[PDB]
RNA sequence: GAGCCGGUAGCGGGCGUGGAUCCCUGGAUGUCCGAAUGGGGGAACCCGGCCGGCGGGAACGCCGGUCACCGCGCUUUUGCGCGGGGGGAACCUGGGGAACUGAAACAUCUCAGUACCCAGAGGAGAGGAAAGAGAAAUCGACUCCCUGAGUAGCGGCGAGCGAAAGGGGACCAGCCUAAACCGUCCGGCUUGUCCGGGCGGGGUCGUGGGGCCCUCGGACACCGAAUCCCCAGCCUAGCCGAAGCUGUUGGGAAGCAGCGCCAGAGAGGGUGAAAGCCCCGUAGGCGAAAGGUGGGGGGAUAGGUGAGGGUACCCGAGUACCCCGUGGUUCGUGGAGCCAUGGGGGAAUCUGGGCGGACCACCGCCUAAGGCUAAGUACUCCGGGUGACCGAUAGCGCACCAGUACCGUGAGGGAAAGGUGAAAAGAACCCCGGGAGGGGAGUGAAAUAGAGCCUGAAACCGUGGGCUUACAAGCAGUCAC
RNA sequence: CAUGAGUAACGAUAAAGAGGGUGAGAAUCCCUCUCGCCGUAAGCCCAAGGGUUCCUACGCAAUGGUCGUCAGCGUAGGGUUAGGCGGGACCUAAGGUGAAGCCGAAAGGCGUAGCCGAAGGGCAGCCGGUUAAUAUUCCGGCCCUUCCCGCAGGUGCGAUG
RNA sequence: GCACAACCUGCGGGAACCCGUACCGCAAACCGACACAGGUGGGCGGGUGCAAGAGCACUCAGGCGCGCGGGAGAACCCUCG
């Protein structure tokens, strides 16, 4: 939680939760980890406005707070972030690898 | 550094009539010389440099939540035309 | 705009000259749009302003070589 | 600056006083005259080649003129 | 490394893994004021003279490049080409320099050479190779610390004030120039043989230097940046980096419990209540760059140093020295020394001349009246870190739109206000009402957690209840009943 | 945070009464009608100094010494433009500065000259009309001002001493 | 220098920028910490009457009605007959 962070759009866990149940972490911050899982909000039963509906009251409420997400999750939950060995020429991959691995290749998904 | 440009038209009601009929008024760089208002105008909107005055303004008024001000320095100058031509669609507009 | 960054190296004396003059008119242009299309417009200010910049960078880079 | 000599300097201070004497005559000293001055010398002048002057000070002033007078 | 369009989150639009936000180093215009200097001027705004430009050409008017002053040296003609100046919390040198209070008065005295006005060199200057110490046939630059005695002593000998060599310590380069003599030389005057100024050998370290005669002499020394190349220390960006889940009481758990875990890194903070194994690029260790800074270690660059006697001597200051008029100094007038200068006098080249003992006779001492700088104590703007150093009336007054509000003419003075909650989910919606604000619904773990909104007591005013009160004189009370 | 205190006090003895209106509410706003006090001022006018505000539109919880749907109050938007008015683009005194110069321990003291420096000098327009709002600045009618290019006619023209 | 292209003088042509007004402004907007009856510079100062007149009394234009109201109205200070 600084100029430095955790995953990103990622895909991780809920350990001191409510939920647990890992998902989407729709956008997260560079400073305050600020980080949205979609995983629990509200609805702010909007304006009155017909901003939202004319017969409003916002829906998708979810800003994350909370940071005992267990980031990253390879064929395993809970692991820390390796770093590297380069390997190739020019090869920073800081690519996530402890049990299980996962490293967000640009491929099939995130 | 020599960028012409100087200035943002009045978009003011009452100065609407002149640009209705003959004259034009605007805002202009709190600055430029009279003869500076010739120049931008004739070179800028191909026209014919007719009779140019000015008038200037700052803000009074503009309270802050827990401190204050009024604004900035807004500066007016009106200049009229030869024969009633350029800033057509600029009129026709506003 | 990096591309920008090429034609700019690319031109010289009167070019950079009129170019970076011309396009400012340009961006008169939108002061002059302080009132209408707007939304879209919002770029085209702040963006062809630091482009216009850049005219400038360029023409100290290289009359400055000059002299 | 403006009027210090010209041939150096002696251009400043001087606390003094006094009182009365009468010490290795009978006695001790009638000590006191917390006061203070200053001190100092004079002016004057010669030629350099048809139009001159000099300014200077005192002593100083004598044996250098000597001095540029030889040249 | 993958997100940003600063604190505004909102509107309305965006740029970017063909290194976007941003961290750093060097870049570009860089408005007008402010030393200001082209001129003026109530700064932050009005004037002007030169070449370029554009426009309606000339007149106008903008970008522009332009044009004080100083002293400073150079081609006397460049007046071309330099310098400074303008700052700066404290430290710093010199310039000038005060009452209180003490002396229970107070005139010597005292605070003190302290406060303050100033000028100025710095990043630190200060001082800095001895006409020193000191008396032993001794030391050896200067500066700062401990000690030297608070003795030696200074004095209405009263209040008081108060050293110095040595020793212990730290830090240890030493280096130079006019000093006529050399010759050289150009100017000299005026010519021969004087002076003037350039090159030098001489360019005194603890004493020679020069000129004549002879012994001479044929590779180790670097500066105070002499100087250059580097590992340039950093600057700010770097990087890794040790091990747990199941449960479980909980709105919570990182907690109780179970078993499994790390450790050259149980320093700390951060993740909804107190984790080595969850957050932290930390203690673990390592990291790293082509700029901006150098001591080291070494090189080279090395100016310039680095011999012996002989001989008539001429060769570091214009005033030493002595009279009085004064400063220093532990010295306040004294038997009072040395350095230091304001008046008048007014010279010596190493048999020279001040210095130990006022002074005289001695021995001894040092070598004056020019020059340069490093290194060790000071200082704190600014950065880092630690605190039997502080918690919002103490702390800087100042914890965040406080040196601003606001008083004063100016000079100048100089507040207050920190926290809603765990996260905004901070209040759709219905109901009295002009509104505020008030009852409900939802919030939620609580909202007697509701926006000045944590904990939220005393004071004072309030709504209800208990006892009590209209022949009563008493701080109070209080013992009794 | 109390207390006299819900008493003393509202800033001038230049008085006001009505009707209708607008409003959630109007002694305290708007019209209109009776009425008193100014008038030599409670007139207008330039200037100073203030620097918002002025207007037009919404609003009143703060502010007026209560009111208050009123404001010089709050919110927003728009509002003054001149070759000939003024001041500089010119003159200068006192007077400040100051190249020179005289002068201080330093910082300065004094200062010709040239400059800065005035509703004191000097200079070319006025009136009638138009905006919520400004005017001899805008419009219009009428009357000029110097400076530049030229041409036409005319001359020892040509400093600022 | 001028004098052949300097100045005096007509006509034509063409020029002319910088800072300024709003409104208050003998006063709730300027000065007294207040919508404080204090002070603060020059412009006739309309009219009637009065010997004269910016004083007098009523007024012209033009300006108000001071900003807390209603109420009976005894003590008594005020102001005045």
């Amino acid at each position: 939680m600084r100029v430095k962070m955790h995953v990103k759009k990622g895909d991780t866990v809920l350990v001191a939760s409510g939920k647990y149940k890992g998902r989407v972490g729709k956008v997260k911050e560079v400073l305050p980890k600020k980080y949205a899982v979609i995983v629990e909000g509200v609805n702010i039963v909007k304006k009155a406005v017909r901003v939202s509906p004319k017969y409003p009251q916002g829906g998708f409420i979810e800003k994350e707070a909370p940071l005992h997400a267990s980031k990253v999750r390879p064929i395993c939950p809970a692991c820390g972030k390796p770093t590297r060995v380069r390997k190739k020429f020019l090869e920073n991959g800081k690519k996530i690898r402890v049990c299980a691995k996962c490293g967000g290749a640009l491929d099939t998904e995130e | 550094t020599a960028y012409d440009v100087i200035l943002a038209p009045v978009l003011s009601e009452k100065a609407y009539a002149g640009f209705a009929e003959g004259k034009y008024t605007f805002w202009v760089h709190p600055k430029a010389t009279k003869t500076e208002i010739k120049n931008a105008v004739e070179t800028a909107f191909k026209v014919k440099v007719v009779k140019v005055n000015t008038l200037h303004v700052r803000g009074k008024k503009k309270r802050l939540g827990r401190y204050l001000g009024k604004r900035p320095d807004r500066k007016k100058a009106i200049v009229q035309v030869a024969p009633g031509q350029k800033i057509e669609a600029l009129e026709g507009l506003i | 705009m990096r591309k920008q960054l090429e034609e700019a190296r690319k031109l010289s004396p009167v070019e950079l000259e009129k170019l970076v003059r011309e396009k400012k008119r340009e961006l008169m242009e939108l002061r002059f749009q302080a009132s209408i299309g707007q939304l879209s417009q919002n770029h085209k200010i702040r963006d062809l302003k630091r482009q216009i910049a850049r005219l400038l960078t360029v023409l100290n880079e290289k009359r400055r070589q000059n002299a | 600056m403006k009027e210090g000599i010209h041939p150096k300097l002696v251009p400043a201070r001087i606390i003094c006083g006094c009182g009365n004497v009468i010490e290795t005559y009978s006695t001790k000293p009638e000590i006191y005259v917390e006061v203070c001055s200053k001190c100092h010398p004079f002016y004057t002048g010669q030629q350099r080649f048809v139009d001159t002057e000099g300014r200077v000070e005192r002593f100083q002033r004598r044996y250098g003129d000597s001095y540029r007078k030889g040249r």
